[PDB]
């Protein structure tokens, strides 16, 4: 550890990117699915035709 | 016996391996400090640099 100190910024730049990934993958998500702001809720009749 | 104190205090602590994220002012001289491995926020602190 006390040898790998002065990698300091190749781990940083390494975790910044791997944190880039994961936040994107949760924004991913919410722009596939929580486009819709209401959860509507189904009918209880299903007179659908 | 026949003798009296002085007015004067003085403080023990023991140094242990410890890594610390320093600060250099403009002027060159070492203004603040952080301890990495103290608590979850200095390690934060540590680990982003
Ligand atoms: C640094 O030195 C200059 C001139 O001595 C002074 O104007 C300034 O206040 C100093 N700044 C600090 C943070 O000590």
């Amino acid at each position: 550890s006390n040898l790998l100190l002065q990698y300091g910024s190749f781990c940083t730049q390494l975790n910044r990117a791997l944190t880039g990934i994961a936040v994107e993958q949760d924004k991913n998500t919410q722009e596939v699915f929580a486009q819709v702001k209401q959860i509507y809720k189904t009918p209880p009749i299903k007179d659908f035709g | 016996s026949g003798w009296t104190a002085g007015a004067a205090a003085y403080y023990v602590g023991y140094l242990q391996p410890r890594t610390f994220l320093l600060k250099y002012n403009e002027n060159g001289t070492i203004t603040d400090a952080v301890d990495c491995a103290l608590d979850p926020l200095s390690e934060t602190k540590c680990t982003l640099k």
